[PDB]
């Protein structure tokens, strides 16, 4: 018991989960369109995008067309890199003409890793997308016998 | 004639020894406070709306 | 080893002679679910005590010390109590450490990780709002004649007048539970007051008693955690009434197995000399004794 | 140093451990085992307040704050601050109840010199270490000690010069005195364990039970057949303690003396001069 | 204090209006 | 730090509005 | 030579390329008191609109360059909030504006550093505090409010609401030119040009720093004494280490023929070990 | 402890003072100094740096402000500060001077493995403690400094689990984390200058100036015919050092090493300058 209250006050412990759940909705998006928000203090891009684009060569089936969520970001640098500029020529920040390759397909230059990914889902037909970072076990998780 | 075996069981006594300890004290306790739950507390709250919505 | 009863000293403890102080603990048993056998917090009982404080009690007083999410797992849900601290709003001139992580510059709702400030900025502003005296903060108010019950004996007894000699300004109130029975507080708590979410009749007794289980819950080493301490002790004294007969085994008995020895004394009179008795002996302290001790 | 004939036992790992390996205690009762009872509470003090000392920052306008949230956000600090106040609780009481027995032994014999000594020393150093930690529990309490500590010290002076600025500074609990005090009571506390060690190392010269003599030969060694009686005897002690506070301190209770504690320093410069009370052990 | 390991130990995130 | 010896060491006197 | 982190902007026209001269950096130089008068004027008139100096307070300066009533009533004129405060203590118990004392540090009239961003357009005017750590240290004051006369190279493609400006990193900087002739209206009657105003702001807050600053020109005195102590003492610790070990070993050996049949039995049978018991049961057997 | 044969020599007091009197040195020159050297260097070190402790509150978001204000309001901390960085520097050159004359001289032998082992220990002890002092700067080298020793952790440990959480909680330098970091370093300081004392203990059994042997057998003794020589060469040393640092680092300098530190962990995070730079004893 003693050794466990020692160890136990140096590895801290975690007392409750913090609220990150949020909802936007993109059923008035057009098909093809980007949008830029700010989603727990850092910039994010949510895209539509259609299957012609996407044959073009994770992934969420908001009806008809594909929505990819991403963190908007240059990992190599901060950025708030542009979109649709040059499509395979977009997502390119002022300091380098390093590429995101419009996907996470990472690997286009001197910048180096892609844009991370954003826990989320597509809950409603197409429209109400949930987001919400991912959940780890912090046991224990009783703070009260009774 | 096997010491780690006698320390194992050892440890065995040790895990006796507090689950004896511990069971009992804590099921009477949580069986003593069961009307004095967030739970009993939330159910009369949702009776009460429910009552008061239907008024 | 024996003290007066009658002098206002209780047990011996004075200087607090000039405020009614064993009521609730001495003359008289205030019963609370958390300070009896086997017992814990009523978590409707805390519940209806922050609706209280947010409500009325709130308004002028502070917990500085302590956050909103005290009540989480016991009296509230997290959704449930971030809508009702969202009601209020929090300035960044409140924070008593601004550091860089505090960017607003302009009043902002409430959440449950911050601090239970006070409206005013600070105790100064308290005191200019409340015609001098500064509405007491409740983070360490468990150190208090009676405690919870003293905050309940405060929130009621407003019910007596002053004795000859004793004469009550403008501006201040007669009341034996405070200190030297004057104190700047109006009556606060009236019947119906506070609407209970719950449906529980609000009368005076039972917002001071609700309002006293929450400010103690929020208390440390005698709120929300000391019931399961006290289980817990319990069960370490369990333990060690179990593992008195083995010690008992082990220290007694082995000694007393290990004195059963047999003596015998045999004489000897070979013609040998006890020359090794005579020039014999050792003394681990014989670097101090030498040169100072008996020559 | 041509004056010192050397060290009675020269400390080192390796003789220690044989030292205590072969050492046997002779057949005694539960009155002559507070030695090793202070030597567990020192040893759990150590332990409890290395926990403690991880969350303090020593400035006084964060202390009471910051042991506030690291109640709340851990599981084991405040149970960590309880031990190490009942610690201190312990450490007068066998100190106390040592000194006592020592006294009624008679044991004031030049073969007991040297017990002697060490352990007065030993005993000063405790308390300036419990003071310093008072001093750190920063309340009107604190502030009470340190002024009294520090016109105690001027007094040595006689009032003039502000000799007593290197510790004190301007007699009052300011962050650079925090500092201080803070790393003073922890240095002092772990010097305090190793004099407390040489001077129950000094105690194997004339160890007795009683004041009579025995006169057997034959005794146990220490690292079962004494250690367990020891620890058996530690837990009925613990068990005794607990009985009695807990039928003799109910809670809540009408008054006590730490409501004197209540006052924080600089959040209260109002100090209620009536009910000024330290703890038990200061109170004679 | 927010600086804490489980608070918001660096401020990495700040408390703003952003918008 | 405001809280020093060489500054305001205890706030007994206080700024005030 | 290699430093490679800086490669676009210019940094050593101050200090290689080029030596400006700054009396605190003479070999026995020192600050100019109505320099840094001047310069912190010109700080109070505009620099400190939209900077500030979180880490310093307004009570520098004092016995030099400014005195104390003359300094408690410029600082007066300014205004500050219990939201500026780092660290509220209980000391600043005000619940609205008031004015500024000598003893209170320098803040910028905003409340967060999110709001200085917001007011300039996303940018945070930099704390000039720790600003000694910039190419050129105290030139580099000088540099950025003199750098708006060159125009950008071909394709530069300057953004909009941002400016040229080759001492800045990446060329391009988000503040408008500051300093312009008769600005400012000095006290002693100084002539108000740009470069005036920007040497004597770059000196104030040069001043204003911890390693280089107000300590610096007694530091070096101190160096250049302890230097001279040395040289002065290198002879007699010569004297006294070299002479001596020279005098005592000036000494005379003679070694004699012995035959008188006695045999060495000290020289054999002889010998003691410190680390006999590392060697036994261990070495050579 | 059977496979243990005991010590070279006790610390006792006494022993040590009657050791230190009687103690002769043979004749030498400037290349067989650097040990003496390391050491005064570590007592400056100490003294400075308690000197700087007593001032440092271990609040990350405080520590900037603090240096900054504890500078002006003093006349020596901004001197105590200098010597502790100059001191960090001079250790290094004359630890790696010394080892460098020891491989050069060839000392891998047998007669002399025991003043080798505990030199690199003393060695490896310095190297921890720098990078302790390293940390508890709270900058963005810092901050570098901290994750890459995390990460080291984390890939030793197979980067499963958390096991780095006792010591570097979240990888970054929050309160939790610069409490225990300064602590640690504080104690490990001390220890240090206790296992340089063992290392100087050990050094006396095969000692000489060169590799060849010179046939001497009259000896100064130590306290003053070679601690004189030992204080003058160390101020040939600091008077080269002085020159070449005047001669090298000219002010004001444009473009240099420092501009990575500007930063703080908390003041400034939307800034991070990619061409990070170290000091110059963990650039290799
Ligand atoms: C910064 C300066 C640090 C001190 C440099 C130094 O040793 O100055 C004394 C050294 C002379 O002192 P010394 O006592 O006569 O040393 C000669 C040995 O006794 C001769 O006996 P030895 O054979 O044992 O030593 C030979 C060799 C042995 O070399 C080593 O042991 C190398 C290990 C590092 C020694 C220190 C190097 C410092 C510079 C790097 O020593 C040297 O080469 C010393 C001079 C190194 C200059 C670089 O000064 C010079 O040689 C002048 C500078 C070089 C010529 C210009
Ligand atoms: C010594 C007097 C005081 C006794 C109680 C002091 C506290 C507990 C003892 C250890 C010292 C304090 C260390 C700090 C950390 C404590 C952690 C802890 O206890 O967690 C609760 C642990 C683990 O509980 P848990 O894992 O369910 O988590 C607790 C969860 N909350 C927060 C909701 C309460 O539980 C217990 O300790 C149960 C009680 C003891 C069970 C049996 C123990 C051994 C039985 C034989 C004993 C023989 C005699 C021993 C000598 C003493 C005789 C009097
Ligand atoms: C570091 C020192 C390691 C060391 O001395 O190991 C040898 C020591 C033994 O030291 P020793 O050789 O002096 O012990 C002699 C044997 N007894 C213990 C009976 C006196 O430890 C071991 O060999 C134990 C190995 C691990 C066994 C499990 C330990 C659980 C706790
Ligand atoms: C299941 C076991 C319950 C305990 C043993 C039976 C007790 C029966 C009588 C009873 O209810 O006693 C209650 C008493 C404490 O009650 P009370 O004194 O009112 O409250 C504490 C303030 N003094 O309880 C006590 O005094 C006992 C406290 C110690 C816990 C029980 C130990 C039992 C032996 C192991
Ligand atoms: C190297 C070679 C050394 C050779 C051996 C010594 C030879 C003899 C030298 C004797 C004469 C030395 C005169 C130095 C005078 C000086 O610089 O004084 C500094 C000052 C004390 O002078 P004072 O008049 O009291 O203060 C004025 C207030 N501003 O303030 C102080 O002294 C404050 C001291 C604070 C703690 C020390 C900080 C560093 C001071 C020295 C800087 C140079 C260090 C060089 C490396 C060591
Ligand atoms: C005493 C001073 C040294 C202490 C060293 C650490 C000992 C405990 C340990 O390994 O902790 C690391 C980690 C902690 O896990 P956790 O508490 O969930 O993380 C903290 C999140 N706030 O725990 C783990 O990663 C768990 C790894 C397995 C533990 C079980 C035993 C096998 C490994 C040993
Ligand atoms: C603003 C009008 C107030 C409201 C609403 C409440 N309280 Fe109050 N309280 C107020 C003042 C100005 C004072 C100080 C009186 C003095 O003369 O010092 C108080 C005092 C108390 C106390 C006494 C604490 C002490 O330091 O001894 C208590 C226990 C108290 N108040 C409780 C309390 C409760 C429970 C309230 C909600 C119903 C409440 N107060 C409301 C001002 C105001
Ligand atoms: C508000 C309009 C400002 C006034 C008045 C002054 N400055 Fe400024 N400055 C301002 C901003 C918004 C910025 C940031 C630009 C960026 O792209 O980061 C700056 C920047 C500087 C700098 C550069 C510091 C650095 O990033 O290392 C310097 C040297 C500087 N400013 C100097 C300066 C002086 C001397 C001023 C008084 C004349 C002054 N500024 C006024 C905004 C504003
Ligand atoms: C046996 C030696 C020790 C004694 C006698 C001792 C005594 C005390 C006392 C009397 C207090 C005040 C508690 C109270 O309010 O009643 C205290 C608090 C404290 N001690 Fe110790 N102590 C010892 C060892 C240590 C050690 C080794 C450390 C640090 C490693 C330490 C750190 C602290 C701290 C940080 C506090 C303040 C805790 C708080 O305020 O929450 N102590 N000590
Ligand atoms: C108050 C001052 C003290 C004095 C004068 C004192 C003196 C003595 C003496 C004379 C003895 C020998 C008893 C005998 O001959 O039978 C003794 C034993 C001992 N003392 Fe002390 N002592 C003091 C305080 C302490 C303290 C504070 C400690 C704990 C650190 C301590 C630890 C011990 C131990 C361990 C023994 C051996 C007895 C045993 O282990 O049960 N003493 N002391
Ligand atoms: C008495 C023992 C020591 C104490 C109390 C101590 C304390 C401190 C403190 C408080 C700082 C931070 C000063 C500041 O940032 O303003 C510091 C910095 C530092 N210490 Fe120590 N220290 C000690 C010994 C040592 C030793 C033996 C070394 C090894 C060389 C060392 C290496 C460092 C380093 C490298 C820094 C960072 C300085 C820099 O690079 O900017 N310290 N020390
Ligand atoms: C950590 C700082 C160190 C200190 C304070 C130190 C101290 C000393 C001292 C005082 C001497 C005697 C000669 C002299 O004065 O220079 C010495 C010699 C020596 N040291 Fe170290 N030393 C240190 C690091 C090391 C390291 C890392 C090694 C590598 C194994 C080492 C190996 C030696 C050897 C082989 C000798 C020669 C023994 C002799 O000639 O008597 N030392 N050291
Ligand atoms: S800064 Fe975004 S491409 Fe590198």
């Amino acid at each position: 018991l003693y050794a466990m209250g020692v160890i136990g006050r140096l590895n801290g412990w975690k007392r409750y989960e913090r609220d990150t759940y949020s909802e936007v909705d993109i059923g008035a998006l057009p098909p093809g369109e980007v949008m830029q928000m700010v989603w727990n203090g850092t910039p994010i891009f949510i895209r539509r995008l259609t299957s012609n684009e996407v044959k073009e060569e994770i992934l969420s089936d908001a009806g008809n067309t594909k929505v990819i969520v991403v963190s908007a970001v240059c990992t190599h640098l901060g950025c708030i890199p542009i979109p649709y500029l040059g499509a395979y020529k977009g997502y390119v920040c002022i300091c380098h003409g390093s590429v995101y390759d419009k996907f996470a397909r990472v690997r286009q230059g001197p910048a180096l890793l892609n844009l991370p990914a954003i826990n989320n889902s597509i809950h409603d037909e197409g429209t109400l997308v949930c987001m919400e970072q991912l959940k780890f076990p912090h046991e224990p998780s009783q703070r009260f016998w009774a | 004639y096997y010491p780690f075996l006698w320390q194992f069981f050892i440890l065995g006594t040790s895990f006796v020894w507090f689950h004896v300890c511990y069971d009992p004290w804590l099921a009477i306790y949580q069986a003593n406070n069961a009307h004095r739950s967030l739970e009993t507390a939330l159910t009369k709250e949702k009776a009460h709306k429910k009552k008061l919505a239907e008024q | 080893f024996i003290y007066r009863d009658d002098i206002g000293a209780f047990w011996g403890i004075k200087g607090y002679e000039e405020l009614v102080t064993e009521v609730g603990t001495h003359k008289g048993h205030n019963y609370w679910p958390q300070f009896s056998f086997l017992g814990t917090y009523d978590s409707g009982s805390v519940r209806r005590g922050f609706q209280v404080f947010a409500r009325n009690c709130g308004n002028c007083h502070g917990m500085i010390y302590k956050k909103y999410d005290y009540l989480l797992d016991k009296a509230y849900r997290q959704l449930e109590l971030a809508q009702m601290v969202s009601d209020f709003t929090i300035h960044p001139a409140h924070q008593h450490f601004k550091q860089y992580y505090y960017q607003e510059w302009d009043e902002r709702d409430r959440v449950i990780c911050d601090h239970i400030y006070p409206p005013y900025f600070s105790q100064d502003q308290a005191k200019n709002a409340n015609g001098g005296v500064w509405p007491t903060d409740f983070s360490k108010i468990k150190l208090r004649p009676g405690g919870i019950n003293y905050i309940y004996n405060i929130s009621t007894g407003y019910h007596f007048t002053p004795p000859f000699g004793m004469d009550v300004p403008k501006g201040k109130y007669f009341n034996p539970y405070f200190d030297h029975m004057i104190i700047g507080m109006p009556r606060q708590l009236v019947d119906g007051l506070v609407d209970y979410d719950d449906g529980t009749p609000a009368s005076t007794p039972q917002m001071a008693y609700d309002v006293s289980n929450f400010i103690n819950f929020m208390q440390r080493r005698v709120g929300y955690k000391r019931p399961d301490k006290m289980v817990r002790y319990y069960m370490v004294f369990t333990g060690g009434l179990l593992i008195l007969p083995f010690k008992y085994f082990k220290t007694k008995a082995y000694y007393r197995n290990l004195l059963s020895l047999r003596w015998e004394m045999y004489a000897v009179r070979d013609g040998v000399y006890y020359n090794h008795f005579k020039y014999g002996g050792y003394n681990s302290r014989a670097y101090q004794f030498r040169g100072y001790f008996w020559a | 140093m041509e004056w010192n004939k050397g060290t009675y036992m020269s400390t080192s790992i390796k003789k220690i451990v044989q030292y205590f390996s072969v050492m046997t205690v002779s057949f005694h009762d539960i009155n002559s085992l507070f030695g090793f009872f202070t030597f567990l509470t020192i040893a759990s003090q150590l332990v409890s307040g290395t926990m403690l000392a991880f969350s303090l920052v020593p400035e006084p306008m964060l202390i009471p704050m910051v042991r506030e949230e690291e109640d709340v956000e851990d599981l084991y600090t405040d149970d960590f601050f309880w031990l190490h106040e009942r610690g201190v609780d312990m450490l007068f009481i066998f100190s106390y109840f040592h000194l006592f027995r020592k006294i009624y032994l008679n044991n004031f014999e030049y073969e007991q010199e040297a017990a002697w000594k060490s352990g007065v020393f030993t005993f000063l150093l405790f308390q300036v270490v419990v003071f310093l930690g008072l001093v750190l529990c920063c309340t009107h309490l604190s502030d009470i000690t340190l002024a009294i500590a520090a016109n105690l010290y001027d007094t040595f002076f006689a009032g003039k010069g502000k000799f007593y600025w290197w510790i004190f500074t301007s007699k009052e609990l300011n962050t650079d005195t925090i500092i201080r005090l803070a790393y003073l009571h922890y240095v002092l506390a772990f010097f305090l364990a190793y004099l407390g060690l040489i001077h129950g190392v000094d105690m194997h010269y004339d160890w007795k039970n009683e004041s009579s003599m025995d006169g057997l030969e034959t005794e146990m060694i220490w690292f079962d057949e004494a250690l367990s009686n020891e620890l058996g005897a530690m837990i009925e002690i613990i068990l005794i303690v607990m009985i009695v506070c807990f039928f003799m301190y109910p809670e809540p209770e009408a008054l006590s003396y730490e409501f004197f504690m209540w006052g924080d320093i600089g959040f209260i410069n109002d100090v209620r001069f009536l009910s000024v009370a330290p703890h038990w052990y200061f109170r004679p | 204090m927010e600086s804490r390991s489980y608070m918001f130990s660096l401020a990495k995130k700040r408390s703003t209006l952003a918008a | 730090a405001a809280a020093r010896a060489y500054k305001f060491a205890l706030a007994k006197a206080r700024a005030a509005a």
